[PDB]
RNA sequence: UUCAUCUAGACAGCCGGACGGUGGCCAUGGAAGUCGGAAUCCGCUAAGGAGUGUGUAACAACUCACCGGCCGAAUGAACUA
């Protein structure tokens, strides 16, 4: 306690012996486990997984797009029957 | 020996006034300084920097009208090391620093004077 | 401990209702329906440089 | 379309050059051949860019063309038929590895004496024995690691202990922010053919105690159109 | 240090607490950072004794004139705080 | 002093699509820019009625043009999100384009000369539909900073004399900005019900000419230009010894408002009477009268002190788009959806001459400074130069 | 619902003078409870800074934290001493003003909530 | 009702667990002010308090659900209540990150 | 809301005041500061509801300008 | 199926280079490519971002982007079914 004590602890002793290898291996196995979760996770969890993956794909597409792209009427007439926006609506029964 | 204590706007006390008396009247700017350190003696003097030399030639802002000859004198001041063949190229090298500072060389942006140089409208005495 | 398993038997009411669902959707799609670029001479064909010669 | 490795894409400014760069180098060497009188081959296998820039600034009149071996081979001519001038593949065949092909109009002996008198300090560059021997002290290791009085230096940064422990295979512990070992690790002996990790250890400790002197093999004169071989280092 | 650090000890069968505070600069005081305002509020609020360390020496990267200047700057906080000065060796 | 305009031009040709914007120079009755429905613009030598310095670089419709009050630079905003600066002598682009906006440009303004420090050039304040107002250092051609307070389109922007920018947007609010406070919004003016069109100021003629009266004589040095423009500004801003510039607004609620934006945040008067919307407003160069052009086939005259009604100019038969003044504050020219221009004597409150000769909707019109020509252009792709 | 030019038009209009007089009379009337309006259905009764723009929750506190100095700053350094002493006195005062050990009070009987019910 | 109760339980754990920056001690008050910007602190916690709105939505939509005459109507009302809750929480993205 | 003028289903429903989809209502607009030529403030305008509020507690509508 | 790279050597691996003005300008207790805001230029180059990430209180060091050496013939991306 008292301040960023674990940051001090990591500076003084340091994280573990088996920390960097394991992190590398987790990052490597994540490619397998992503597909493993796709072919598994029946139901709502699989649906949400697919939603997340689609959103993540769109985000990276837009990021790459932004990278590669960052590499007659007048002003006043621009921005421009007496029928209401809803004639012929569904008919309601008295019942 | 040598150290660099730029740090401006053993015996670590007397080095303070030894540095300040290298910047007595000029500079009042964050210049770079070289300290040749003998036993406990601090022979401290400014090493020329392009940004500081430009800002001498002129939150804070910058608009210079450096007049195209003070930059040439700066290019002569630090064509020493310079890794460059000709003064006509060191001048472009310094005009880039001026562009980053945000100055206004003669009355144009210095990239346009680089255009005039490499196009053949501005001369350099070699 | 393995759990249940859904059944594949079709229980006739369902296949009647599906036939009716599709017979209705076909009419709806036919009603909404009321509202080329030749791909070329594809590569990997070895004798493609000869089709360019019967033109004139 | 699947069970492949995904390429790790990253979004930087620079982009690959392609065949246009090589054609440009080709045209440059071929138009400089007609211009300058003497042309030399320099073997520069492991260099620093400031050393190369010093060599270039030594003469702004003469040219130095680096690039790909096989491109310069084609510009000169590897076959006796395919060649720009006469007896030129005789020179082009000498190119071994990283070749910096120089053009000049200057006397032979100035170049010959310059490129044997020119010598600098450099790292020991593995697959090359080093004329030094280092036992690290058996206490706390410092940024220079047994080269100067420790009262000048500071202990190295704790962030390097995973590197030293795993990649360099040093037995390493740390007591507080300082790195520590129990016994004096010997890294190398003089006349010992160096390996990658020994070289990286000496680089990390900042030891440029190897003599970089550029080697020159051959030399070709346009007016005579003759080759001449002189291994000079 | 960018924060307050606390320690305890027992003196005369009584718990005391010592507080190390990160730092103060001479800073004409209508502009200062949130790290020095910690020190200022701690010195102002608490009912302590207060030990100013001077370090009479060329060390410190700070001159004795600046040290006494800071002391004279922050002595209005010291009006009821039981001050002591310690020299840590013309 | 200024005489009415009677005779036309030939039907001059050039950039062959719809004309959209028009502007005379501030120092000559002979140089005029037009931006068209192609991605180009063109300068014209009015004395000869000849096309000159055709001007490319955009890739969509040129919408807005403006001439620097010193007369050295031209600026063009287009339907693409870019602004391009031009030298009129070369007829060439001055560096690359000044991009940074996300949607098309609506209005432009230049820093008035009497605030520019000597030996420096006037900045460029640009608006845009994306809801932002950018400030460009025109000599380094880079954004100084933006103002991103608004939500909807910014229809108008105006740089005043007291270092203040006034912007009018479709969010029914007029925002004031003290550029000396690093582009901080200080006051927001909320009285309109519909969306704002063509904010205007009292001293904008002076701020536009910048030490260039009806004589055409150029100042010697920028040190003289500062004083010669500052006196022109102060002789009309010191109408009563203390300086005030009036601001007027127009909106699609069939109404204008009149503000003294520093003396008070509330409006003095709400000028009503138009049946359809107001599209263009104009103070007189002397800052005495105000005039409003509406889509109800009408133009209306007001006094620029208390917002009182004077009279109504009539004669048009379709949508009025905009108007312009003479420098003598006696003659008013108006454009319309009909093919006619029309001149109005303001003293007798009467039409002086109806100017047909176009063949379609006339979108832009402008009067020279000295009163020697009026340029007009629209859908018929043929710019006309009507003179006495 | 058929088209009509009578839609899209102002259906209910009022002049400013009548409006303000109507406001005044009813502000007079409807403060007095003994008074009462007669029809009440034909009558129009309907006629009667923020710092987050500057600081973004993230420049204030967090890994980014572009906030080194305060704006809640007193000058004349003795002034914050005068403040701190006043605040400590106020605090000690509130303490004795409003002035646990492992026992509780019994449940409120359910009969006291009988008037209260859906 | 369960969806309402969950949100208000969560928000109450935030409001009661966090300290009142006034009403503590002047020293701690000033310290936490120079650390966390008292204004931002109070503003975030007031945002959460006013969001604890969810009760209003739950009560209103339950009282509306009493008159549901069909499964589709009742389902759409349920969806509407939960969606308005979601909108309220979506408008709480930055204060929670701060807190 | 000020009134209901036209529910397209059986104008009895107008007198009852039923807000079904397509219903046309008078709403107050004094908050917008609309004013006619002459200076008379407008405080009532027609609007058409766009939703079925039996399914949603909201009554969402579009102004008829 | 389409588009690209390739014996003037492609893809993957190791090795080396990865520079100079420059610790570019604002800012700050400190920030040097990498807490942030805005420029984002030139030089020398085979190539080397006023810098892709790890990291340091700040430097350092490592890394990729890009180039070259060894290796010696196919390879990559986007799509459709």
């Amino acid at each position: 306690p008292q301040n960023d004590y674990i940051e001090r602890h990591i500076k003084q002793h340091g994280k573990r012996l088996d920390h960097e290898e394991r992190k590398r291996k987790r990052e490597a196995r994540e490619s397998h486990k992503i597909s493993e979760r796709a072919q598994k996770l029946t139901g709502w969890k699989g649906k949400q997984f697919a939603k997340k993956r689609y959103a993540e794909k769109v985000s990276m597409r837009k990021k790459i797009k932004a990278h590669e792209q960052s590499k007659a009427l007048p002003t006043y007439l621009l921005d421009r029957k007496f029928s209401v926006p809803l004639p012929k609506v569904r008919g309601i029964s008295e019942e | 020996k040598y150290l660099y204590l730029r740090a401006v706007g053993l015996s670590p006390k007397k080095v303070g006034e030894d540095i300040a008396k290298a910047t007595k009247e000029f500079k009042g700017i964050k210049v770079t300084v070289q300290l040749k350190i003998q036993n406990r003696q601090a022979a401290a003097s400014v090493v020329p920097s392009a940004s500081s030399l430009v800002i001498t030639a002129l939150n804070v802002k910058h608009s210079g009208n450096i007049q195209l000859d003070e930059i040439i004198e700066i290019a002569r001041q630090m064509r020493d090391k310079s890794f460059g063949r000709t003064l006509a190229s060191v001048t472009k090298e310094i005009l880039g620093t001026a562009q980053s500072v945000g100055c206004r060389v003669d009355f144009k942006n210095p990239h346009d004077i680089i255009e005039g140089i490499n196009a053949g409208e501005i001369e350099i005495p070699e | 401990r393995v759990r249940k398993r859904q059944s594949r038997r079709t229980s006739t009411k369902l296949k009647e209702g599906i036939k009716k669902k599709a017979s209705a959707h076909r009419k709806k799609e036919k009603k909404m329906a009321k509202k080329k670029k030749d791909p070329g001479i594809p590569s990997n064909f070895p004798y493609k440089a000869k089709i360019l010669e019967e033109i004139e | 379309p699947r069970s492949k490795r995904s390429k790790l894409v990253t979004l930087a400014q620079t982009d690959k050059k392609g065949r246009e760069n090589k054609e440009r180098i080709f045209d440059e060497v071929r138009e400089a051949l007609d211009t300058y009188r003497y042309v030399w081959v320099l073997h520069l296998d492991d260099v620093r860019t400031p050393v190369l820039q010093e060599i270039r600034t030594s003469w702004a009149g003469s040219k130095l063309i680096m690039g790909k071996r096989k491109v310069l081979q084609k510009a000169l001519g590897e076959k006796r038929e395919e060649e720009y001038k006469e007896n030129l593949y005789q020179l082009s065949k000498l190119c071994s590895g990283v070749t910096g092909l120089l053009f000049t109009d200057e006397d032979v002996n100035t170049v010959k004496e310059y490129f044997k008198s020119y010598v600098r300090s450099d790292y020991s560059r593995p697959n090359t024995k080093a004329p030094l021997t280092f036992t690290i002290p058996e206490g706390i290791v410092y940024s220079r690691g047994g080269q100067i009085p420790a009262e000048e230096d500071v202990p190295m940064i704790h962030s390097l202990e995973p590197t030293m422990r795993n990649k360099f295979e040093i037995p390493t512990k740390i007591k507080a922010g300082k790195i520590t070992i129990d016994s004096p690790y010997l890294v190398c002996t003089e006349g010992e053919k160096l390996d990658v990790r020994q070289a990286l250890i000496l680089k990390q400790f900042g030891i440029a105690a190897s003599e970089f002197k550029v080697k020159v093999s051959a030399y070709y004169d346009n007016d005579s159109s003759t080759v001449e071989s002189t291994n000079i280092n | 240090t960018k924060s307050l650090y606390v320690g305890h000890f027992d003196y005369k069968y009584l718990r005391f607490q010592a507080i190390d505070t990160p730092g103060i600069l001479d800073r004409p005081t209508e502009e200062m950072n949130n790290i020095e305002m910690q020190s200022i509020y701690a010195i102002a609020h608490l009912r302590s004794c207060v030990l100013y360390f001077m370090d009479l020496s060329e060390q410190c990267g700070f001159t004795i004139e600046a040290q006494v200047k800071l002391f004279h700057s922050i002595k209005p906080l010291f009006a009821n705080k039981s001050v002591m000065v310690v020299i840590n060796t013309d | 002093k200024v005489k009415p305009v009677t005779r036309s031009s030939s039907a001059i040709a050039g950039h062959g699509s719809t004309i959209l914007c028009s502007a005379f120079a501030p120092h000559t009755s002979s140089r005029m820019v037009t931006g068209a429905g192609d991605n180009t613009a063109r300068i014209w030598d009015c004395d000869t009625q000849t096309p000159m310095h055709t001007l490319k670089g955009h890739y969509n419709w040129v919408l807005c043009v403006s001439w620097s009050p010193d007369g050295e630079v031209i600026a063009t905003g287009s339907m693409d999100n870019t602004i391009r600066l031009w030298d009129p002598k070369s007829g060439q682009c001055l560096g690359d384009a000044l991009r940074g906006h996300s949607k098309w440009i609506t209005s432009l303004s230049w820093e008035p000369i009497h605030l520019v420090k000597p030996g420096s050039k006037p900045r460029l304040a640009s608006s845009s539909k994306d809801g932002t107002i950018k400030i460009w250092d025109t000599v380094s051609r880079v954004c100084q900073y933006t103002m991103s307070g608004h939500t909807n389109s910014v229809s108008c922007v105006k740089w005043g004399g007291q270092g203040l920018l006034y912007s009018g947007s479709h969010d029914r609010t007029v925002r004031v900005w003290d550029i000396n406070s690093q582009g901080r919004c200080i006051n927001i003016l909320k009285s309109h019900a519909h969306w704002v069109n063509h904010l205007s100021l009292s001293t904008d003629y002076a701020l536009r000419i910048g030490a260039f009266d009806h004589t055409g004589k150029k100042p010697s040095t920028p040190e003289e230009a500062q004083k010669k423009a500052l006196e022109n500004y102060e002789k009309i801003c010191k109408k009563n010894g203390n300086s005030e510039e009036m601001m007027v607004t127009a909106s699609d609620d069939y109404t204008m408002f009149l503000w003294n934006p520093l003396k008070s945040t509330k409006p003095i008067a709400r000028m009503t009477g138009h049946q359809k919307l107001v599209n263009h407003v104009a103070f007189s160069p002397d800052g005495r009268y105000i005039v409003s052009a509406s889509f109800d086939n009408s133009i209306k005259l007001w006094d620029g002190r208390d917002g009182k009604f004077i009279s109504t100019f009539r004669g048009h038969v379709a949508s009025v788009y905009q108007v312009a003044w003479s420098s003598d504050c006696r003659l008013l020219v108006s454009c319309s959806k009909d093919t006619t221009l029309k001149v109005w004597d303001v003293r007798t409150r009467k039409l002086s001459v109806d100017l047909p000769g176009h063949k379609d909707e006339v979108y832009t019109v402008d009067w020279s400074v000295d009163g020697k020509r009026v340029c007009s252009g629209g859908k018929d792709k043929m710019v006309r130069l009507w003179t006495h | 619902v058929q088209p009509d030019r009578r839609w899209f038009g102002n259906t209910r209009v009022i002049s400013q003078d009548a409006l303000q007089h109507f406001r005044s009379a009813l502000g007079e009337t409807q403060k007095d409870t003994y008074q009462v309006l007669l029809r009440r259905n034909k009558l129009p009764m309907s006629l009667l800074a923020r710092i987050l723009d500057t600081e973004s929750y993230a420049d204030a506190f967090g890994p980014k934290a572009q906030r080194k100095r305060p704006r809640l700053a007193a000058s004349n350094l003795e002034d914050l001493v005068k403040a701190t002493n006043e605040d400590i006195t106020k605090y000690e005062e509130k303490q004795v003003l409003d002035a646990e050990n492992g026992w509780t009070s019994a449940a409120k009987e359910a009969i006291f909530s009988k008037g209260q019910s859906k | 009702k369960y969806t309402g109760e969950g949100f208000v339980e969560k928000f109450e754990d935030i409001l009661k667990g966090f300290p009142n920056i006034n009403d503590v001690h002047p020293f701690h008050r000033d310290l936490m002010d120079t650390l966390y910007e008292k204004n931002h602190y109070k503003i975030s916690l007031a945002a959460i308090s006013r969001a604890k709105l969810v009760e209003q939505v739950a009560r209103d939509y339950v009282r509306l659900l009493k008159f549901g005459q069909s499964l589709f109507q009742c389902k759409q009302l349920k969806r509407a209540a939960l969606g308005r809750m979601a909108t309220i929480v979506k408008k709480l993205r930055d204060p929670l990150a701060y807190l | 809301i000020l009134a209901v003028k036209k529910n397209p289903q059986s104008p009895m429903y107008t007198q009852l005041g039923v807000l079904t989809k397509g219903t046309i209502i008078e709403v107050n607009v004094s908050e917008l500061g609309m004013v006619t030529a002459g200076g008379k403030v407008v405080w009532g305008k027609y609007a058409q509801v766009t939703n079925e509020p039996d399914r949603d507690g909201c009554v969402n509508a579009v102004l008829l300008v």
